[PDB]
RNA sequence: UUAAGUGAAUAAGGGCGCACGGUGGAUGCCUUGGCACUAGGAGCCGAUGAAGGACGGGACUAACACCGAUAUGCUUUGGGG
RNA sequence: AGUGAACCAGUACCGUGAGGGAAAGGUGAAAAGCACCCCGGAAGGGGAGUGAAAUAGAUCCUGAAACCGUGUGCCUACAAC
RNA sequence: GUAUGAGUAGCGAAAGACAGGUGAGAAUCCUGUCCACCGUAUGACUAAGGUUUCCUGGGGAAGGCUCGUCCGCCCAGGGUU
C-alpha cells in the first residue's frame, strides 16, 4: 500500500523567489502545524500554498490513505514557469523590458 | 511644444490621393511600382 | 557607479543568508484550542481573555 | 504626539472625524496608531460632557462635528438628536461614577491590501 | 582533589561529487514549399470598355476561395456511375 | 536552409510620403481528445478510464547547454587563494 | 534564450474618514453622512481630429505602474429619423 500523496499548481502568477521564503517555513512540519503557520503569514503567496497543501490532504484522505493525524509534510519546492515579456517606456524615447514571472508549486504528504 | 504631424482630411487627399497620382506622369510610375509589389493600398 | 565584475553564485547566496521570514509567538486559545497570536483576539471563535468579543 | 502622515490641519480634521464616529457608533475598526491618539481625544470629550455647564458645552462644540445625527428615538415625531446632544444627555450620565478610562482597545488582524494592523476601540 | 600539558565532536551559511526535477528549444528523422534546368505549347489584352480594384451574393457568415441583382450560380453537348 | 513569404506575406508593424518589412512547420495508426468522483470561485491537480506508450494531454515527436531548485557521501568559522 | 546589478531605483503635482451593502475574496466597487479642492475654470456649448470609444445585460486570462467583484478592457444584443 502506497502511503504518500502530492498536489501541484502550475503557472501561478507569483514570483518564484518570494514563494520560497514562505515554503521554507513549512517543510518537515506536521500537517497540523503547517496550516496555522500559513494562516498567520501575510505574504501574498502564503494563501496559495495553503490551497496546494489542502489538496494534498484531500487526496490522501479520499483516493488512498487515512489518518489525517499522522501526516507530515515531507517534500516541498517551487520551480519556475514561463515568463511574459513587456516593455515600459522610459525617458528620452527609449524603453526597457519587464518580466512577468510564474511558479509551479508542489507539496507532498506522507503518513509518516 | 507643437509637433510635426497635425492631421487634416482634405490635405491628405489633395496631396497624396488617387487623382493627384493620376494627373502626373511620375505619379503613374509610383502607382505601377506599387501594383508590381503587391500592396493592398496603392494610394492614400 | 557600475558593477565592475558580475557576482557569482556563492557570493549571491552568501549575501542572501539574512533574508528570511519568521513566524513569531503562536499559542493555543484557552476557549477553543486552535492556534492564535498572543495578545490578539482569536479569529476562529472571537474570544479574548475568556469572554466573547466579536458578538452582540 | 504622533504626526500621522498628515500636515497640521489634516491631522486635526481626521481626529475630529474619527471621534465623532464612536460617539455616534460606540464601536469602530481602525489602524493602531489612530486608535491610540483617538483614545486620548475621546476621553477628553467625555470629561466635558460630565462637567455639564454652558462653558463646557461651547468648549466641546469646537471639536465635535455638527451636521451629523445620532437617532434611535421617536415618541411621535421626527425628533433628532445631534451627537453633541448625545454627549451631554447620554454618555456623561453613563460614566458619572467612573473615573478615567472610558474606552478599551482590542487587536485583530492585518488588512489585506496593506498589512496594516487593525484594531477595535469601544466604550465600556 | 590541586597543578602543568595535550585536545575531538557540534554549520548561521558555503564548496566538490552524485541522483531527480523545472525552464529553453539545440540535435536526429520528416515534408506540405522552394532553386537550377530540359522537351513541347503559347508569345499579347483593350471604346463590342482592359490590367487592377471597391462593394455585394450563403439557413446561421468575421475571414479566405468562388460567383455578379440570373450573384456559393443558369443552358447546351460529351465523359463518369 | 530553400523564395522576403512551406503557416490567410508584401501581411502585422514603421513613415506625411516616396518607401522599408518580419516572426511563426511536427499529438496519435485511428480523436479513441480523459464519461464519473474528490480538493478548489476558477486555474490547476489526484484517482478512474482510452491507448502498444500519456513523463504521447494539445505550451502535445526527440528534448542538448546556459540558468533556477530539492535530497545527500566527504570538507569548511586564526584565514591573503 | 537566459543570468548579474536585486527583491534594489521607480510606482508620473493634490484630502479623506467611518457605517452599512455585494461577494470565494474589499484601503481601491456600490449607497450614505460629514469633511476638503476648482469656479474668466477643473463649469456649459461647439469647429477640427478620432472613428463605435455611446446605451443595456453578463465576465475577470491578458491591458490598468498596487488591488479589483470595477473599467475608455473582453463577450452578446442594441442605438444616429
Ligand atoms: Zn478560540
Amino acid at each position: 500500500q502506497i502511503t504518500s500523496a502530492k498536489a501541484t499548481a502550475k503557472t501561478v502568477r507569483t514570483s518564484p523567489r518570494k514563494a520560497r521564503l514562505v515554503i521554507d517555513l513549512i517543510r518537515g512540519k506536521s500537517v497540523a502545524d503547517a496550516i496555522s503557520i500559513l494562516k498567520f503569514t501575510p505574504n501574498k503567496s502564503a494563501g496559495i500554498i495553503e490551497k496546494v497543501l489542502m489538496s494534498a490532504v484531500a487526496n490522501a484522505e479520499n483516493n488512498f490513505d487515512l489518518d489525517v493525524e499522522s501526516l507530515v509534510v515531507s517534500e516541498a519546492f517551487v520551480n519556475e514557469g514561463p515568463t511574459m515579456k513587456r516593455f515600459r517606456p522610459r525617458a528620452k524615447g527609449s524603453a526597457s523590458p519587464i518580466n512577468k514571472r510564474t511558479s509551479h508549486i508542489t507539496v507532498v504528504v506522507t503518513e509518516k | 511644444m507643437k509637433r510635426t504631424y497635425q492631421p487634416n482630411k482634405r490635405k491628405r487627399q489633395k496631396v497624396h490621393g488617387f487623382r493627384k497620382r493620376m494627373s502626373t506622369k511620375n505619379g503613374r510610375r509610383v502607382l505601377a511600382s506599387r501594383r508590381r509589389k503587391g500592396r493592398k493600398v496603392i494610394s492614400a | 557607479a557600475v558593477p565592475a565584475r558580475r557576482t557569482s553564485k556563492a557570493k549571491k547566496a552568501k549575501r542572501r543568508t539574512h533574508y528570511k521570514l519568521t513566524i513569531k509567538g503562536l499559542n493555543a486559545c484557552s476557549n477553543c484550542g486552535e492556534m492564535k497570536k498572543s495578545h490578539h483576539v482569536c479569529p476562529a471563535c472571537g474570544h479574548y481573555d475568556g469572554k466573547d468579543v466579536m458578538s452582540k | 504626539y504622533r504626526k500621522l502622515g498628515r500636515t497640521s490641519s489634516q491631522r486635526k480634521a481626521m481626529l475630529r472625524d474619527i471621534t465623532t464616529d464612536l460617539i455616534i457608533n460606540e464601536r469602530i475598526v481602525t489602524t493602531e496608531a489612530r486608535a491610540k491618539e483617538v483614545r486620548s481625544t475621546v476621553e477628553k470629550m467625555i470629561t466635558l460632557g460630565k462637567r455639564g455647564d454652558l462653558h463646557a458645552r461651547r468648549q466641546a462644540a469646537t471639536f465635535v462635528r455638527n451636521e451629523v445625527a445620532s437617532v434611535r428615538e421617536e415618541d411621535e415625531s421626527i425628533v433628532v438628536e445631534s451627537a453633541l446632544q448625545k454627549l451631554f444627555n447620554d454618555l456623561g450620565p453613563r460614566f458619572a461614577e467612573r473615573q478615567g478610562g472610558y474606552t478599551r482597545i482590542l487587536k485583530t488582524e492585518p488588512r489585506r491590501g496593506d498589512a496594516a494592523p487593525m484594531v477595535v476601540i469601544e466604550f465600556v
